[PDB]
DNA sequence: AAAGTTGGTAGATTGTGACTGGCTTAAAAAATCATTAATTAATAATAGGTTATGTTTAGA
DNA sequence: GCTGGCGCGGGGAACACTCTAAACATAACCTATTATTAATTAATGATTTTTTAAGCCAGTCACAATCTACCAACTTT
DNA sequence: ATTTACTACTCGTTCTGGTGTTTCTCGTGTGTTCCCCGCGCCAGC
DNA sequence: AAACACCAGAACGAGTAGTAAATTGGGC
């Protein structure tokens, strides 16, 4: 009477559920949300590719059990939707893809190939040969901060820098809040489908040091595409609700541009640029 | 008593070759001298001795059990004369 | 076929073998052999023959080239019996 | 051409024969079938005008982010609830 | 990715919480969902698995006439029955 | 409430019933069997109800069945039409005097008739000549079909017989030809009356009250009714009836006629 | 002509058609003398009874109690070609359109129509003319008149009624007749238009009378009561046996 | 260090990772002195908890009773990106491969390894002594012994024992692992499988306590084997300190390949 | 805004140095050989007491 | 305009194999049987074969250094 | 003659609140080739 | 402390007896 409990493919998932104000709790083997007042609320942890636990929330050792075994990463978030923290099981990655892009993390010169591929899958010109990583990372950063720039002066929402931390938010900045809810809910589906293949989410290529190197890089891939377009406006129409409608509008851009069943693909051809046939 | 094992294992030993390797070098070893000698070539081994090939009439022979006389036909047999280096070693040495 | 001669017909044969190694092989197998029996214990290839060591009785031998007589110690001398198969291949006659 | 579910619930027998006109009884209550947009919704003014003080909800095929959609008439403890667009359903106390 | 609808009837709760990973629980055992068909066939394997002398009916979309397909397991008053290639369902006696 | 039927493309292409009595419980049509088992049947899914032998319908049941717009028709042995009934007025007065209004003229019945021809066979009729032996090519091009798809699938065939009397036990090629052409006969009913149009008003046929249902089925009955038919007539199992009821309604699924059958009678009546 | 059966199940076992009642109450019915078989509410005809009533080409006519409504009927669209192609030539030649329009006036209000006047012409005739009609029967019977006016109020629900009756048996009628419940002459275009023509011819005889009547009455379920009321006039008058040379002569002028 | 925290809710009230427990005992754990909290059955973590974990960057990791298992772990994949390319690296290289690989073999059996011996090889060396090891063991406990074959079908009761003991060695090496902070799926006996790494450091201490366990369960023969055995494997890992020393026993595994780990 | 000037860092291409690789030679050691008078392996068929070595088999 | 109809491509189940030590299978050596046959040893100086020390000149393989040069960055007009 | 509404009235079923009861559903030499499902381009009302 | 097995017990609503009633669900 233990029937295996086995993940499905990411491709075929719901992209995320934010889940706020209430005790974590599994009941006959499911993933069940319990609010103080007694409204039970069955969630199909299965079908999600990520779930994401803001505070209020109280989780219990066999839900992170359960949750690990169908392969939901579960990801506690913060102030503005911000990543803080996220478990779900490591095994989930078989080692010929783990010592591949080990293998290519290791070789300066394989490196720098996956490097320009990355440079050339995003601005989809051929990357300047010639150039030091060093400086691959200097050009790519002006490049990226005149996309801001431009879609800023497109779409008309007042430009002040980007800025991280929600510190300096100034009650009205609805731009860095809409960047940053969707910054993590694309690193949310990225992570998912990063561990969902099995590769390594904190060994980087561009990114160094930061335990997030890798799903930082692959985000910035196609973030620019789709998403940070969608939260520029949500950023102009500046409703009362600036996280619901983050949550959705990017929920429907990864509906609509197949983000999940292409990561997989995109990192395939990104660490094939080493020359080396993928495993 | 001296094996194709501690042969083997003397190769693996010194050279520090695969075991494989080293079996296959003294299985071998042997092999090709099988070859030559019935090649009809004598192997001449400096420092060994040497490997000789000699015919011998047929002469009258029995069987020794009882005497009954039973002659021993013509053969090709394989003689060894050792070297001077070999018989120089051996002379001196201590039979266990 | 002396040494050098049977080093490369090995070598030919095993060309994944280094014919340096071969080289050394021959040289080392062959001397492990001697120091065997220069020890006075004794060699056995089965299906190919047999080391063993003889005694000879001293007495007193000559020097034929002169005819002068020699005073001969007891000594061991090399001895091989040729093994069943290789009696068997290299006698080509009945 | 979508797929199409309803699930009855203290209803009058009308209404379950009139969904029965259309829709397969599989089980007690549950009814599936799979019709065009515009009859799913003249089937919804089925369940709204001969249901009584039961509840019934609908849920049929989509091509949105779950493949599905579904709406409700009446109360239940089961209660639909949306989570940032999401339409989940909830199991309130007693 | 094909709808799914699930009903539990005389199941062991582990069912009802393993059908609920993956599957919406919208009413008392009444299962709905949008998935591949295989992890359809999985869930079917689940359904196989955990239930015990209980009755349950899994419906699926396609595109055969009906539009959508199903299957039972287990025991009920309901069984599909056959009419000339077309799966529908009898309501038996007492 | 009232209770509207649905579009005609999106129905089951017909079902056979027998051996039960067919009543209504809480506005359903469900047939009752004898030992107690009732089935419910989806009828406002369904473009054509049969009605086998065994069956026992009420008044409150036709009148459930025509107030949805299933036709429903009784069948009897071989699948061969006996009877049938719809709602009367299910039909736009406008078509009705279209079509009677191109039945007036005898020119223009040739030019419909040439377009059915032109339709059927790809081929345009000879020009100029009556329509009776425009109906003996007709027979003759039928008969050589026969041959043809006969010789192609490498059964049993002496000729085209249709009373069931004269059959030898095993025959099973006249049953699978008829019940395949009965069975387009019912859902090419199903759709001349699912439009509103008049079955009465035959083209090529006088005299039967649905000749145009017969011009209507012959002009799209060789595409795939037949052939499956003669597949059944060639292995050849116990029960011919069952499987040829089964193969013909999943090639109106496959094909997908009925939303294309309007589109066709409409370019049928152009040359009109 | 035809034969009413109410609350039997109707089988065949030795060639003629029982109706079978819950004690065994048999009507033995020889298969001819009747082109219809009305079959009323709480009947359950048999499989192999519709195959032997297909048999002899009796029409089978799914109706309500007493013929109130039609429900449904077998040979839909008509059944002989000749008769359907005679009333659409009547009905598409403008000139006999008019003369069977102006047949339907000269039965119609018992005057025949002046000469020269168009279909349109005697709608206005019709329009005005019965419109005063129904003003004056109001009146005569004490009603409050509005101007006949309904929406989808006792006395327009008691006419709506009545006029359901009628298009009932008429249409019943025109069935039996054979012909097409579209091609209508005053009427056009509507699937009843020939139903609602004929239906016209005598709807001012005693149906809306006695539904003035039942309304002046004003009982709380008109309806029910105007229903079964018109039932018993169309049984104990044989309206349904009588409208069959009537449409025989409307279409009759256009003298074959 | 590490610690297990076991039937009580984690929440943070005064700044420091509290337990509640269902007398209403709160167990005050300071923020820092902890590097990994393995999290036991019966704990429900509240998400200031889970928040204070990562301000600090304690790894939060949900296993079994004593570490018997484990579930999940957060940071999933890996956390410093430099030890899991020391790995990595001390993994591609057939020298430090080699290096590394000895020393296991000298860890394992306290010899030293035979010079000039490739990898596959010491498998085969470490193999026949793992059978001279279960022949012994069986005659020293007394146990009818076929061999190791079972089925992964059917789950013979010594196989199920040895097996749910290696299950429960699984369980403290991967966490152990996981404290440390390298990948299980970098392995160097074993390589291929996501707990290649995971598989080995198990080897090299499975054959001190827990598998002499196994076969002494199964000498006791009870009913129901596995959960005698992994409570009592659960005695052994608390009792020894296993989970605690397992740490650096791989600090020293790992520095035999001498690349000075970050 | 558009050209013109830097320029540093990949990639290529050359320079160099250290180490393999035969070829030929030198000699250097090692084997033949000429010639004793006699000893001593070499044999056959047979039984039985070592063992060298192929073959399997549980272990990673 | 997003769908139905044929297509490969990717990620898993057989299977296809490696290495150890030890235990076992067994056919192959060992001895010890006779007397007659066949062939080696004692030795050295002279001669003869084989191997090898030392080039030592050629090459060639990998790595230091030096050079093209791009494509952006930054001054000049 | 059938069908529907209403009203007891049984009873299978689902939920909730009690008790135990248990803290799990487990095995590991590695690489190397057939097998079918899955995104992905052409014909369409 | 969470969570599963298992139990009685309460709703509880589906299904099925009876009974009573209707023959219907527009207007053109």
């Amino acid at each position: 009477t233990w029937l295996p409990l086995n993940p499905i493919p990411l491709k075929d998932r719901v992209s995320m559920i934010f889940l706020q104000y209430g005790q974590i709790d599994v009941i006959d083997g499911a993933f069940v949300l319990i609010d103080k007042t007694g409204i039970r609320t069955h969630i199909p942890v299965g079908s999600v590719a990520c779930i994401m636990l803001e505070p209020g929330t109280r989780v219990s050792h066999a839900a992170v059990r359960l949750a690990a075994q169908v392969g939901t990463l579960l990801v506690w978030v913060g102030e503005a939707g911000v990543r803080v923290y996220a478990s779900g099981q490591p095994g989930g990655a078989r080692s010929d893809k783990l010592l591949y892009q080990a293998k290519l993390a290791l070789d300066e010169d394989l490196r720098l190939k996956v490097v320009r591929k990355m440079f050339e899958l995003r601005f989809g010109e051929p990357a300047p040969a010639r150039r030091s990583v060093e400086q691959l990372r200097g050009i790519e950063g002006s490049r990226v901060r005149a996309t801001y720039a431009l879609l800023a002066k497109q779409y008309g929402v007042t430009w002040n820098g980007r800025r991280y931390d929600p510190k300096d938010w100034e009650k009205g900045d609805t731009i860095n809040q809409c960047i940053s809810a969707a910054t993590s809910c694309l690193y949310g589906v990225t992570e998912a489908a990063i561990l969902a293949a099995g590769y390594a989410p904190a060994i980087g290529f561009v990114h160094t040091g930061k335990p997030l190197s890798f799903v930082y890089d692959i985000a910035d891939i196609i973030k620019f595409d789709t998403v940070v377009p969608k939260a520029f406006e949500i950023a102009r129409r500046n409703p009362g609700e600036p996280d619901r409608e983050v949550r959705l509008a990017c929920r429907d851009i990864f509906r609509s541009s197949k983000t999940l069943a292409k990561l997989i693909p995109l990192i395939e051809d990104v660490l094939a640029a080493g020359e080396i046939q993928p495993p | 008593a001296l094996t194709k094992a501690e042969m083997s294992e003397y190769l693996f030993d010194k050279l520090g070759l695969s075991k494989r390797d080293a079996k296959e070098l003294v299985e071998l070893f042997f092999e090709e001298i099988r070859r030559a000698l019935e090649n009809g070539e004598q192997v001449k081994l400096s420092g060994f001795g040497n490997f000789d090939l000699r015919d011998k009439n047929q002469r009258p022979g029995r069987n020794p059990k009882t005497g009954e006389d039973i002659p021993i036909t013509a053969r090709r047999v394989v003689t060894f004369r050792p070297g001077q280096k070999l018989k120089s070693r051996v002379e001196n040495a201590s039979p266990k | 076929m002396t040494k050098s001669e049977l080093i490369e017909r090995l070598a030919t044969q095993q060309s994944h073998i280094p014919a340096k190694t071969v080289e050394d092989a021959v040289k080392e197998m062959l001397e492990h052999m001697a120091s065997t029996l220069a020890q006075g214990e004794r060699i056995e290839i089965r299906g190919f023959g047999s080391f063993s060591l003889h005694y000879r009785a001293p007495r007193t031998g000559r020097n034929p080239k002169t005819g002068d007589k020699v005073e001969l110690e007891g000594k061991y001398v090399p001895h091989f019996k040729p093994g069943k198969e290789l009696r068997d291949r290299a006698n080509i006659y009945g | 051409m979508s797929m199409l579910v309803v699930v009855t619930e203290n209803v009058p027998p009308r209404l379950r024969g009139r969904l029965a006109i259309w829709l397969l009884e599989v089980r007690a209550g549950v009814y599936v079938g799979d019709v065009s947009a515009k009859i799913r919704e003249m089937i919804w003014e089925q369940i709204a005008g001969l249901a009584e003080e039961g509840n019934v909800v609908m849920a049929w095929a989509t091509n949105t982010e779950t493949g599905f959609e579904f709406q409700t008439f009446g109360l239940n403890r089961r209660t639909p609830v949306d989570l940032d667009g999401l339409r989940l359903v909830s199991f309130l106390p007693v």
